[PDB]
Parts: structure tokens; C-alpha cells; sequence
């Protein structure tokens, strides 16, 4: 079937506010995670975050961010950066039944839903709540929020799954490009961080709690003293393109989808199985006829999830070696936000030759001997890249993207 | 500041047009380009800015800059 | 190409609690609105809605219900109800990479999100939140919570599209067949009912006000006096599956879904263009070389919409414009949970040949004249029909449904 | 009673009867507990007896009797 290409990107995180600054920050093994003051105060136990460190201040007009949430912001500017970066102006994109967007969040937005049943308990009532909440809050905000300014034509849904959300839209994505129903859609996500969502993870015992003192350390995968991933948030998109579209327009083209798993472990709520990111690594590679030279790992950071992924992985793959970094370590974890800029960090790997690290492993636990786990910036010409996002409810996605001839 | 100056602050921040845009004879629908849930906000604006509380029956005759100055003028 | 059936059926609806309590409802016109004393005390103007009519404590196993808000609890019922209809034993569903679920909400749970706030900021802090607001509150908690205890091991995501979310959640379904990637999808959603999430649409001015002591009359979709749409929760699933796989099973098959539009309008955020819903009927109708009987109108009775629906179906159909009926001015509107709501009470039209009427109606639109709305339950053969489903945001799905054979 | 409300709550949580809550039945070795069922007993206790249990003695608390020990332990 038709052939999927990504041609442009954008992003929004904790290392950069767009693709050069988080290819810097890859580079350099850069944390993202600062101290919360927010977080502290609500209560929680869990004093630090992956925080974007931007001014958004004036950057969307009055009529379009007045329906916004964070989530909707931060997937808003990545798409601008990727429309720039792909070469694509208003003529080509807009107002074409040919070109759509699939982009989600894993939570809608815990802010505004909460600040809509205060305003409605308040004094005002009804009058304070104000015409905006429902496009804020409900789930698919991200691409409601995206289609209608940008003028996309074609298809306009968000895909949810928990952490695995931009993962499967992306995959989404290829699926309508394979199918032959779109040229371009864009796709990716954003979540937004708030001590509204953040503290229900807090009482789930989920994030980390033992390394406030040090944020950079707190996240820390398969080191023996992980103790909980750090909530992050953020945007990120990228433009799915069908080949032969792309190359008769002179575009830049980072990496082919090769493939796309998408499983289901039917086992555990908040654990994963294994045989379920087993199958779905290898849906990802059947038909694939490289070696899979760079693993992203989901890699949260969790005392039971970092270990069955690698028991996963060593499944897959067995004697052979790919290259393993938890980018995580120095990003956080933001959520539905987390596949599509796994998968740009993986394509800026791709793109400029090199394997950003796996950091904060202080003592490797037992359990991920025998793997090259990565910790320091090698630099190394590859050719194609794996991405693994798998979320509660036991659902599972993979990626893997590969140089194009 | 004025009465007049707040008013037009108001409209032309929810609005997201330029103070040039709002003058006393502007329509929000057909000259400024309010929709519906603009109608909503900028009643809500309006009664936050100066403690006051319209009543919807007034409120649906208040389509034009001059006509929000005349109201909140008459109404302190 | 592969090709795909309806094979089972399940519901949970505010005109009935299964299939047969629903197909009743329907030839008898019968309103499931009533009024809401919870809307009322909230402070809200529209204290009408489409309630379901069942106590669901302790209708599923403790440890499974632990994780769930009133979507997933809906959506649960319908698909033990589906899976029940098709046929299908755990032997044959269970533990089966080619067995998927795709199921979405539009809202999550704005219940428990709420809960969770004000639960971390009253006296016992993160200790009267405890672990399960995630799973109940996040965006994929109706796949989530579904996927794990029904034990699905193919696709497990959301799709979330406002108030199109079921509908395009059946539509990627059909897509996972016709890529030949599952042999059975469940398809279909859930929406709780509430007035955290009920007030934040009566501030945008969306809701029915004018009709709180009269509640079965306040939805009147095409009505001159129609004054905004009434709320409604419940639940809907649909098993999807290949046509083959069905036919060597000898399962019972309702209707091939032979057509699937899914289009956005680009434009109003809030409003319909016109343009994208005919786009996505023509979509839906390509290839489809039998005229469309019944069309199961999105008609939410809302001023703003109810004709811009019915302007573009003239524009597609011109003269030959098919039976009409909007079971909303029954039902309510269940946003996220309609779309599959609707499509079943399509199927039910089709497989007992009958047309529900479009009640209350007092004065039939003036932009309305000219078309077919069929106001009384009329007898008649169908063999194909056609639902349309719409949401903020712009965004546009159809499903046109045919007897086989 | 306060056996008696000290098993429902344990059944309730985890789906056990009076019988089989032991004072060295074990929540999750014995009666089915994961971790986030741990979380919500704890909670459920702190709801009976009306105390505040610190993660740090919350931890510890594993059987029947290792909660009992707070249940009489300080009421
Ligand atoms: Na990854
Ligand atoms: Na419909």
C-alpha cells in the first residue's frame, strides 16, 4: 500500500522549545526537570516536574486560543513549527479535503474542568463559568482546537490511549496515507501539567518522591533506585506525507514509517504483561529488512515497568543488539504528549548520527544486564530507529521509522 | 481611566481587534466580528470590570460599542 | 478489499437498558427525558435529561469496577450485551491478537476529575483521593477499562471527536478490517451523566431551558421553537468483523457497513459549515450502488444546527432526498456515546423494517419544508441507511449500513 | 466488633469472606491484593478508626494483625 514519510516536525517540551534546542539538549544529556512550587503546595509528595519554559503570552490569536487549554497550545505551536519546517504554506494545506490531523491528549484538561465545577459552586454560578470550558476540557480539544484555525478539510479526530495517545495517532496517520484517503495529516499531541492531574498519579503512588532536593536525579530509568516517573508536559507534531507526494514536491524527507504495532496486553490495568509489547515490537518489524539500529524506550522510570520492557525487548530481538536509550530520564513523562516527541527525539537521532543518552543510571538494576543500554552521546550513522510508548489499560504502540534509500 | 476608555478596552482585547476598530458606532456582530460565545464573554467582561450585573433582557440590546458606554454610564 | 459486518448488538440507552427495551421505545416514540433535580440544584437552567433508567451498583465484579466512571461502567454492560448477540464464546474473543476494541468517550470523566480536586484540597489531602481517578477520569478509560477485563489483544485506543466520537471509533473499526489487520473489532463508546459536565454546555447556551416542566417535549429537533439540545449518558457496542470470518461461523449479521465518510469543516468552531457534512456523506456514499433508504439524522435541536444538516442534505441528495427522522427529539443527546447509539438504532430499523418517528414536532421548520421527516412510526423494507454524527471542533463522520444479500 | 468491621472492610475491598481473614492472612500472598488495593485498604482503615497511618508505618502494615495493631494498638 501507499508508502508514509514524515517531512516536517514540531515540538514543544521540558529540553527545548522547538527542534534545535531539544537537539541540543539530546546531545548534551540535558535534564528537563525543575523544583515545583505548584506541586508542593497542592500537596503532593512529588515536588518535581518536566515544565515548558516558555512565555506563550500573544504567540495564538485572541479568537483562536480563546477555546485553548495548555494541551491545545503547546500541539498548536508545534504544528506551526512542522508546517514551516515541511515547507508547506496556506494554498498547499488549507481549505483540502486531502490533508487532515489526528492529535490527542491522554487527559482533555483536568485544569478547566475543575475550574468549570468551581465557577458553577461559586457565587456567580453559571455566569462565571463563561462559554469556553467544553472545547478546553473535552478529549479531543487537540485537534478540535488545531483543525479549525489551520483550515484542515480532510480527517479531524484525536486518538487517546494514556501514555501511548501520539504514538497510535501517528500510526493513525500512516493508516490513512496507506489507505489512500489523505496526502498529508499531521500528527502528534500535548498534555497539559497541573497539579489538577498531576496529584491523582501522586495517590496512585506513581511519581517519584524520593529526589526532590535533586530534580535532575529524580528521573532516573533502570537505575536499582528509581522510585516513580516525573509528570510532564508539552507538544509535539509531525507531518505523515504519502510518498510519491512528497518527492514531487522537492520536500524534506526525514524517515519512511516502516512500521506501526499496535497491541493490547488484556492482563493488568496499570502493569504491563510483556507478551503484549513482545507482539507489538515485532508487528513493528514485520517486513522490515534492516536491522533496528536505536530502541527509544518507553522507559518511565517506574520500579515495574522500566524491567519488563527490557525482558521485552531481549525477546524481540535476542543476541542481536540494538541500542537502547530511556529518553525519559531526561524529559519526564508527558503522557499523551510522550509518543510523538519520542518519535522526534528518535527521527533528530536519526537525522544528525547520533544516540542520545541514558542518563541518571547511577547502579544498573540487575535485571537490565546484557543490553547495550546507552549512557553516554555516541555519535554513529544510523539507518533505522524503533520507538516503543505503551500505556494503562495494557495498550501498546510501536514505531519504527528508517532512512528513505 | 474613563468610562469610554474601559469599555473599549474591554471589547477590543475579547474582540482581538486593534483600538482602531473600536469606535462608538461599531456593531460587535457585523463590524467587529463577535460570534455568539463572544456575546457571552464580553457581557461577562463587562459586568466584571465594573461590579455591575446586566440583565439579560438589557444585555441582548447592547450590540454596539456606543451602547455598552451609554449602558454602564447609566448603570453605577 | 475486505469487507465488514455488524455482527452483535449491545446498548444502554435513556429509552431502554438492551436491544429489545430500545426497539419498543422506538416504534412507540416513546421520550427517555425527564426532568433532573441534580441539573436543577447545580444552578443550571436546563433541568432536563436523558437519564439511564438502571442502578448500576454492583452489576460488575468489584475488582474491575474499581477503575471505572460511569462511560466505561455503560460501555462495559453494552459489550457483555454485544458479545452475547454475535455469539462469540470467551474462547473465541479472548486472548486473540486478531480481536480489537476501539471505544471512545467525549468527556472522560468530568465527575471524577472533579472528585480528585476537591478531594487533594479538603482536610486529608492526597489520602481522600486514592488510586483509581486515573483510570476513571483519563480520556481512554472506555477502552482501558474494556480491553483489560474482556482480555482483547489486537488495537485497544479511544477515538474522541466531540459529539462524533462513537461513530468515527466504528469507522476506524471498519478500517482495521478492510487493512486486514483484525478479524473483530468491538466498536462504540460511553458518556456519564452529570452536572459537572452538564453545566459548562448550558453556559455556552447550548441546552434546552424553555421546556423543564414539560421534559419530553424539550427535545424537538426541527421544531420551530427547538431552544438547544437536551443532555443524555449511556453507552453502545458494536462487534465489527470481516465478512468471511462471520459467514464461516455462521454468525447472525445485521448489515455490511459499505460506507464511512470522516471529514472537517476548517471553519467554525462551534458551528457547522454545511460544506464538511457534505463532503462526508458523499464520502460515505461512494461506491454504494443502492439509494439511501432511512438517514438517521445528527439533529441535536439546536437552532444553529438543525437546518445547516438538513441544507446539506438537499445538497447531496437534490430531489431524491430519503426518509428522514431525528431520534434525539427521543433520545437526547448522549455526545460522545451517541454516534454507536445511533447507528443501532439504525441497525434495528433495518432489521425490523421500520422507520421511528421524529416527534414533537408542533411546527415543522420553515427551511425544513419540501423533505421527508417521518413523524409517525411507518412500516417499510429497508435496505440501506444512513447516520450521521457531528462534533465541535468541525468535525464530520457518516456510516451508511446495508442488508447483505 | 471491631473484628467484624475490620473483616468486611478487608472482604469488601478484596472479596473475602469473615472466614478467611486471618490475623496472619496475608492481603496480597492470601487475599488477592495489588499494590493499588493496598493504597485504597489503607484509606478505608483510616475511614473507620478516623487516624491518620504515615506512609512510613502504612507500609508496614501487611496481615490482619499488622493493622490490629493499630485498630486497638492506639484506640
Ligand atoms: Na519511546
Ligand atoms: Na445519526
Amino acid at each position: 500500500m501507499k508508502r508514509a514519510v514524515i517531512t516536517g516536525l514540531g515540538i514543544v517540551s521540558s529540553i527545548g522549545n522547538n527542534q534545535q534546542e531539544v537537539l541540543a539538549s539530546l546531545r548534551e544529556g540535558r535534564s528537563g526537570i525543575t523544583f515545583s512550587q505548584e506541586l508542593k503546595d497542592s500537596g503532593m509528595r512529588s515536588h518535581v516536574w518536566g515544565n515548558v519554559k516558555l512565555d506563550t503570552t500573544g504567540l495564538i490569536d485572541r479568537k483562536v486560543v480563546r477555546f485553548m487549554s495548555d494541551a491545545s497550545i503547546y500541539a498548536f505551536l508545534s504544528m506551526e513549527q512542522a508546517i514551516a519546517d515541511a515547507g508547506l504554506s496556506p494554498e498547499a494545506y488549507q481549505n483540502n479535503p486531502r490533508v487532515g490531523l489526528i492529535a490527542g491528549s491522554g487527559g482533555g484538561s483536568p485544569r478547566f474542568q475543575v475550574f468549570g465545577a468551581d465557577a458553577m459552586r461559586g457565587p456567580r454560578g453559571l455566569k462565571a463559568v463563561g462559554p469556553y470550558v467544553v472545547t478546553k476540557a473535552m478529549a479531543s480539544g487537540v485537534s478540535a482546537c488545531l483543525a479549525t484555525p489551520f483550515k484542515i478539510h480532510g480527517v479531524n479526530y484525536s486518538i487517546s490511549s494514556a501514555c501511548a495517545t501520539s504514538a497510535h495517532c501517528i500510526g493513525n496517520a500512516v493508516e490513512q496515507i496507506q489507505l489512500g484517503k489523505q496526502d498529508i495529516v499531521f500528527a502528534g499531541g500535548g498534555e497539559e501539567l497541573c497539579w489538577e492531574m498531576a496529584c491523582e498519579f501522586d495517590a496512585m503512588g506513581a511519581l517519584s518522591t524520593k529526589y526532590n532536593d535533586t530534580p535532575e536525579k529524580a528521573s532516573r530509568t533502570y537505575d536499582a533506585h528509581r522510585d516513580g516517573f516525573v509528570i510532564a508536559g508539552g507538544g509535539g507534531m509531525v507531518v505523515v506525507e504519502e510518498l510519491e507526494h512528497a518527492l514531487a514536491r522537492g520536500a524534506h524527507i526525514y524517515a519512511e514509517i516502516v512500521g506501526y504495532g499496535a497491541t493490547s496486553d488484556g492482563a493488568d490495568m496499570v502493569a504491563p504483561s510483556g507478551e503484549g509489547a513482545v507482539r507489538c515490537m515485532k508487528m513493528a518489524m514485520h517486513g522490515v529488512d534492516t536491522p533496528i539500529d536505536y530502541l527509544n524506550s518507553h522507559g518511565t522510570s517506574t520500579p515495574v515497568g522500566d524491567v519488563k520492557e527490557l525482558a521485552a525487548i531481549r525477546e524481540v530481538f535476542g543476541d542481536k543488539s540494538p541500542a537502547i536509550s530511556a529518553t525519559k530520564a531526561m524529559t519526564g513523562h508527558s503522557l499523551g504528549a510522550a509518543g510523538v516527541q519520542e518519535a522526534i527525539y528518535s527521527l533528530l537521532m536519526l537525522e544528525h548520527g547520533f544516540i542520545a543518552p541514558s542518563i541518571n543510571i547511577e547502579e544498573l538494576d540487575e535485571q537490565a544486564a546484557g543490553l547495550n543500554i546507552v549512557t553516554e552521546t555516541t555519535d554513529r550513522e544510523l539507518t533505522t530507529v524503533m520507538s516503543n510508548s505503551f500505556g494503562f489499560g495494557g495498550t501498546n504502540a510501536t514505531l519504527v521509522m528508517r532512512k528513505l534509500k | 481611566s474613563t468610562i469610554e476608555e474601559r469599555v473599549k478596552k474591554i471589547i477590543g482585547e475579547q474582540l482581538g481587534v486593534k483600538q482602531e476598530e473600536v469606535t462608538n458606532n461599531a456593531s460587535f456582530v457585523e463590524d467587529l466580528g463577535a460570534d455568539s460565545l463572544d456575546t457571552v464573554e464580553l457581557v461577562m467582561a463587562l459586568e466584571e470590570e465594573f461590579d455591575t450585573e446586566i440583565p439579560d433582557e438589557e444585555a441582548e440590546k447592547i450590540t454596539t460599542v456606543q451602547a455598552a458606554i451609554d449602558y454602564i454610564n447609566g448603570h453605577q
